[PDB]
RNA sequence: AUCGCUUCUCGGCCGGCUAAGAUCAAGUGUAGUAUCUGUUCUUAUCAGUUUAAUAUCUGAUGUCCUCUCGAGGAC
């Protein structure tokens, strides 16, 4: 169900979120996002 | 709305929507008492002959269509 | 033709360039023209839906009638941390506004536009109410003249200006109080 | 500023009368109505003098006037056609002085229409159903029947719709304990917007139609239909059944016509016209109203011209069979 | 004897100053409104009345700020201060006292051959006591025909500052329930509703 | 309620990140050199972040130093 | 002519008391008051497009009298 | 300011508003005003947004019977017979709202308009003078 | 796919169910109920007595129409009891 | 007085350790609108449809003959 196609918004706020808090914190980066988890976040960054 | 005598629409010609006017002052004529004596005052008639003038003017106001 | 149906009309500056393809001009014309009523909007033909945010940014958010500032609400309103937001709950506070009810039962009571030959369109706001003859505040300070603006001294000299030139200004064909020097 | 009103005199014009027994009383009292007033009058059998009952206004523009009676009833109602969408029955209670309003029925929208009814206004000699008519398109009505405790209680409306149609007058006619009819003056200008010559201008006789109310199928369908020669202006119930033949008259142009149905012919009569008149001789004639004179003996009719002249309107009748007619001058 | 108003049939009012010098005729106001008008009359200086051939009655105030020599179809107008619909048409207007030692008040006529008067309010109480007496009313005595009476004389215009006399007068005629009950929500008695709206009417007229 | 507070660490994200983007009168966001207008200032931020409000702003550089 | 150059102006001044100003003698067109974006602050020199030239060349011989903030006002062709 | 466009939600809320106000204010008076307002109603008349065409109609309705048809019309008039097909489309939609309602006191309101050669199109008996 | 009936109004009253209860028909609300419903017996009869002007139910209660639609007049038309198409 | 180095002085730009301490919120559907992004028309002329006018859409590239698109001749 949070599963999905990854957009330009939810990209680009990936992308300021791990310029901001840092490589290691994930579930801050996923609080931020709606419709998305941590590990999604990380393996979609790596 | 269509069913509502009256009803305008964007192709409305001029002539309809005159002759509408008109039967519509025609109907208020009928209806008020007063109006219609001071018509029956100045033009001397019956208030009957006015009534029947205008009931005979209700289909043809400004005669032939376009 | 659009020349000769000029001639037809007490007011022919109302027919307008799509004014002749209209199914009936012999009428319109004579509508259009009609003692008190008001004309069309003018946004169509342009296509750019009635509105756009270059002039509406530079707006002020709101400004209250005075009427409502005075009665002192406006310093009332003005934060909070989570935590503190259920101690709000826990805590709670009563009667931060505390407003005087007669203050409100005065101000509506005790204390408390445009006609109809106006209607607002897009883009229009201050301009047509600076004009020849009329001029802000500040500028007269800038300019510095006790209660004519010197330079209508020159429009004697001259001759009254190209660019409005169904002008008077006061004092010389025009025989002013206040700001406004010319109409 | 502000402004408080105040009538002083109230307006002496009196647009409509009615005769009927309000007090359930062998006298008559005369419901007249002024301008936006209605008006409740009581003449005296001996000495005439004319007493004012009632004087009410009811902030509404009267447009036309009825009154009625339940089958073999002791007692009149009254049936106010109005300028809103409402029909109003009322009664007048001789104790409190005052009408009271017997029924409220809201059949369309406000203020003089020109499809609304309200306008012109008719009754069943038996008060079954009175029929409520506009000057175009709308002709309704409102079947009657009194409770199990003999208190009146009206019907839901039906609908006569036929489009394009102006209606010149419409009057009740009598069939004693029958499916109802009613005698509508139409005319149609379909005819006449369809034709850019403006020959349909002449050539368009209004056309008499009387449609028949039946309770058993409880719908109004359109039965009868004559084209009338000339127009005529209005019409006129004649009592049928024991009484007299059942039929109606057409006062018309310098005519007046007996027009019926079964076999029965039409039957003209000339508008006489006075010794050496001054008048115009381009200036016609047809009747403004009429009262009708019944009488368990005999009845007749009363007319009127322009120039105040009353005649006495007779039916030669051979038993329901009308062979001619007879017009007396009466007074002026 | 200072400015002339014209009445036109449709357009209504023009107000025309004549200069005495140049001798012109000067059209500096007209009405915001078409009206069909009977006749005219002079409340006052800067006020007009008038009377539409539909029997409507109009008053039509001057902006205190008017410009008394001047030189989409007009310059500046006046402000429409009263509309009230009689239902009868009036075919003339007098303003006068009508009893002596009375209040100045105005007077109409009809063509349905009724005399009737407008008269102004003196103080605010009377004022919106009759306005609840109005109210309650309406709702609670309504009109006989089923008709509404704030349309009815709001008909052709709507109703602007006019109390309607006769509506109130009705008091009288109600059920005593009806009587007392509306004098509680009116917070009166009877005697009391009923002789305040004999004040107006004995004050002024008969 | 927590719907909120991701409202609020949006836009201070998207203002930190941030010369263009501002906001209107109403709460919106607007790139001021390409006239769009943001749901939220991170999905307007993108836009803000795209190679055509890019170019737009290039367009315009050049349009200003000619 | 349609253009003019003005100098010797007061930040204050902005391109709406030019608008205004101008207007006074005939309509500015298009209105050109630089804004310097570096130190956010106007140096007080002005374009201004008319709607022909015979407005400008009135405008011209009208035109320098306008005074901003005490000051004096250079107007000239364009 | 509301009803000045920010975003078309203003326009519309704002509309409505005028429409309850419109509706609750009826007789008493303050018709003015409501004039002043509906001059900035007046331009939102275009668009296809249904929510806001149709909070204009309800807006426009409550401002009829509010203000009087008369001053209505006399905004209503010129739309009629403009050129274009969507000027036409609404100003007869509205003519239309207008006409259903009140149609008994239209009727002083409609303008003089002059007879051509095959019609008479001057009503004289609004002419005759005692 | 849903619209009013239209039919001509009769002296019936409206009847609406637990649901419907509080609404005025035409402008969606529940302020001031004042005046009454009325529709044709076509549209009320037999399993639609006492029935719902809308859902279809049993009806609990009378319909009122709000001021607002009473100034407006709305209230005249045709029976507005509802007909899915 | 100048150059270079140095010292002092002044002015302008100018968040400890642990198991990373532990743990980690998403309703649905019917209609409908708005706002972002990306991509496409240098077509020439005429005829018709169409538009408020545009726009758009729909059709073909002076005629005849001879020779090998070009050339010549008759209009
Ligand atoms: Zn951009
Ligand atoms: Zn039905
Ligand atoms: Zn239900
Ligand atoms: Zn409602």
């Amino acid at each position: 169900i949070k599963g999905g196609v990854w957009r330009n918004t939810e990209d680009e706020i990936l992308k300021a979120a791990v310029m901001k808090y840092g490589k290691n914190q994930w579930s801050r980066i996923a609080s931020l996002l709606h419709r998305k988890s941590a590990k999604q976040c990380k393996a979609r960054w790596y | 709305q269509s069913k509502y005598i009256g009803t305008g629409h964007a192709d409305t010609t001029k002539w309809e929507w005159l002759v509408n006017q008109h039967r519509d002052s025609y109907c208020s004529y009928m209806g008020h008492f007063d109006l219609l004596n001071y018509f029956a005052i100045a033009e001397n008639e019956s208030k009957a002959r006015v009534r029947f003038n205008l009931m005979e003017k209700m289909l043809q106001p400004c005669g032939p269509p376009a | 033709t659009v020349a000769e149906l000029k001639q037809l009309v007490a007011r022919p500056d109302v027919v307008e360039m799509h004014d002749v393809t209209a199914q009936d001009p012999k009428l319109l014309v004579h509508l259009k023209a009609t003692r008190n009523s008001v004309p069309v909007p003018r946004h169509w033909c342009f296509k750019r839906k009635y509105l756009q945010g270059k002039r509406g940014i530079e707006k002020p958010p709101f400004e209250l009638p005075d009427f409502i500032k005075r009665t002192g609400i406006q310093e009332m309103r003005e934060q909070k941390t989570m935590k503190s937001k259920m101690r709000e709950k826990v805590r709670p506070k009563m009667g931060k506004i505390d407003i005087d009810y007669q203050k409100l039962h005065d101000a509506f009571f005790k204390w408390q536009l445009t006609i109809h030959g106006d209607l607002y369109y897009e883009g229009k706001e201050f301009e047509t109410r600076k004009k020849p003859g009329d001029l802000s505040d500040e500028l007269r300070i800038s300019l510095g003249m006790p209660v004519p603006p010197p330079w209508l001294i020159a429009m004697q000299r001259y001759g009254p200006p190209p660019s409005y030139p169904n002008l008077k200004i006061p004092g010389l064909n025009s025989p002013l109080y206040g700001d406004v020097f010319g109409t | 500023m502000f402004l408080y009103n105040l009538t002083l005199q109230r307006a002496t014009g009196i647009s409509f009368a009615i005769h009927g027994n309000f007090s359930g009383t062998k006298q008559q009292e005369i419901v007249v109505s002024r301008g936006k007033i209605l008006e409740l009058l009581r003449p005296d059998p001996n000495t005439g003098k004319v007493h004012t009952l009632l004087t009410v206004e009811v902030f509404g523009v009267i447009r036309s006037l009825m009154a009625f009676r339940l089958t073999g009833g002791t007692k009149d109602y009254i049936v106010v056609g109005s300028d809103s969408g409402r029909i109003v029955i009322l009664e007048y209670q001789p104790s409190k002085n005052m009408f009271e309003k017997i029924h409220q029925e809201t059949f369309g929208k406000s203020g003089c229409r020109r499809i609304v009814p309200g306008q012109f206004l008719a009754v069943d000699p038996k008060g079954r159903a009175v029929m409520i008519s506009a000057i175009e398109k709308q002709k309704l009505v409102y079947i009657l029947n009194r409770d199990a405790a003999a208190r009146l209680t009206i019907s839901s409306p039906l609908e006569a719709h036929k489009a394009n149609t102006l209606v010149y007058h419409v009057v009740g006619v009598d069939v004693g304990f029958e499916n109802p009819m009613f005698a509508c003056l139409e005319m149609d200008y379909e005819e006449a917007d369809n034709d850019p010559t403006g020959e349909a201008a002449a050539n368009t006789q209004q056309t008499l139609t009387f449609y028949e109310l039946d309770l058993g199928l409880n719908h109004v369908v359109r039965k009868y239909s004559e084209p009338l020669e000339e127009h005529g202006n209005f019409l006129i119930t004649v009592p049928g059944g024991s009484d007299g033949p059942s039929g109606v008259l057409i006062c018309s142009e310098n005519y007046i016509t007996y027009k019926n149905f079964g076999d029965q012919p039409d039957i003209r009569c000339p508008i006489p016209r006075r010794r050496n008149d001054l008048d115009d001789p381009e200036r016609g004639m047809i009747f403004v109203c009429s009262a009708t004179h019944k009488t368990k003996s005999m009845f007749f009719f009363l007319a009127q011209t322009e120039q105040g002249d009353i005649f006495k309107i007779t039916l030669e009748t051979d038993e329901d069979m009308v062979t001619e007619i007879r017009l007396k001058y009466f007074d002026t | 004897g200072h400015r002339v108003i014209v009445s036109d049939v449709q357009e209504s009012f023009i107000w025309v100053r004549y200069k005495r010098n140049e001798n012109q005729l000067i059209i500096f106001a007209d009405d915001t409104y078409p009206r069909w008008v009977t006749t005219a009359s002079l409340l006052d200086y800067d006020t007009v009345a008038g009377a539409d051939k539909f029997g409507n009655i109009c008053v039509v105030r001057l902006p205190p700020n008017t410009n008394d020599e001047v030189d989409n179809g007009a310059s500046q107008k006046a402000e429409v201060i009263m509309n009230y619909h009689v239902g009868e048409t009036v075919l003339s207007l007098q303003k006068t006292t009508l009893i002596p030692g009375g209040s100045e008040s105005l007077v109409y006529t009809t063509l349905s051959g009724g005399i009737g008067i407008l008269v102004p309010f003196t103080s605010h109480e009377d004022h919106d006591f009759f306005q609840h007496v109005e109210m309650h009313l309406r709702s609670e005595h309504p009109p006989l025909c089923g008709r509404d009476h704030l349309s009815f004389r709001s008909y052709y215009f709507p109703v602007k500052n006019v109390i309607d006399g006769d509506l109130c007068e009705q008091f009288n005629s109600m059920e005593p329930n009806k009587q007392k009950n509306v004098s509680e929500e009116l917070d009166r008695t009877p005697p009391e509703v009923s002789k305040k709206l004999e004040d107006i009417r004995t004050r002024y007229a008969f | 309620s927590s719907s909120e507070s991701n409202r609020d660490r949006r836009e201070r994200l998207r203002q930190l990140a941030l010369p263009y983007f501002m906001k209107n009168h109403l709460g919106s966001y607007e790139c001021k050199l390409c006239l769009t207008l943001h749901n939220n200032e991170g999905s307007y931020l993108a836009h803000t972040q795209g190679k055509k409000h890019q170019t737009n702003l290039a367009r315009r550089a050049a349009k200003e130093a000619k | 002519d349609a253009t003019v150059y003005v100098g010797g102006l007061d930040e204050k001044v902005s391109e709406p008391l030019l608008w205004e100003l101008f207007l006074q003698a005939g309509p500015v067109v298009n209105t050109h008051m630089p804004k310097d974006r570096v130190t956010g602050q106007h140096q007080g020199y002005g374009f201004v497009e008319f709607l022909s030239e015979e407005d400008a060349d009135y405008a011209i011989k009208i035109m320098n009298m306008i005074k901003l903030y005490g000051k004096p006002i250079r107007v000239n062709k364009a | 300011d509301a009803l000045m466009d920010r975003d078309l939600v203003h326009r519309q809320t704002a509309s409505a508003v005028v429409q309850h106000m419109s509706l609750g204010v009826y007789g008493f008076g303050c018709e003015d005003s409501l004039n002043h307002l509906l001059n900035y109603v007046w331009p939102n008349v275009f668009e296809t947004s249904p929510h806001v065409i149709q909070a204009v109609m309800g807006a426009l309705e409550g401002l009829r019977v509010a203000i009087g048809p008369c001053r209505m019309l006399q905004y209503c008039l010129q739309g009629l017979f403009h050129p274009a097909r969507k000027v036409r489309d609404v100003y007869w939609k509205i003519y239309n709202s207008i006409y259903i309602g009140s149609q008994d006191a239209l009727i002083a309101h409609y303008p003089r308009i002059y007879n051509d050669d095959k019609n008479t199109y001057i009503r004289y008996e609004l002419d005759y003078i005692l | 796919d849903l619209i009013f009936c239209r039919k001509q109004a009769g002296v019936a009253i409206g009847r609406l169910c637990e649901k419907c209860d509080g609404k005025c028909v035409i402008c969606d609300s529940y302020v001031r109920p004042c005046t009454l419903v009325r529709i044709c017996d076509e549209c009320n009869y037999g399993s639609y007595q006492g029935r719902c002007v809308i859902c279809g139910g049993p009806g609990v209660s009378d319909a009122y129409y709000c001021k607002e639609c009473t100034i407006q007049e709305k209230d005249r038309d045709g029976c507005p009891k509802i007909v899915n198409l």
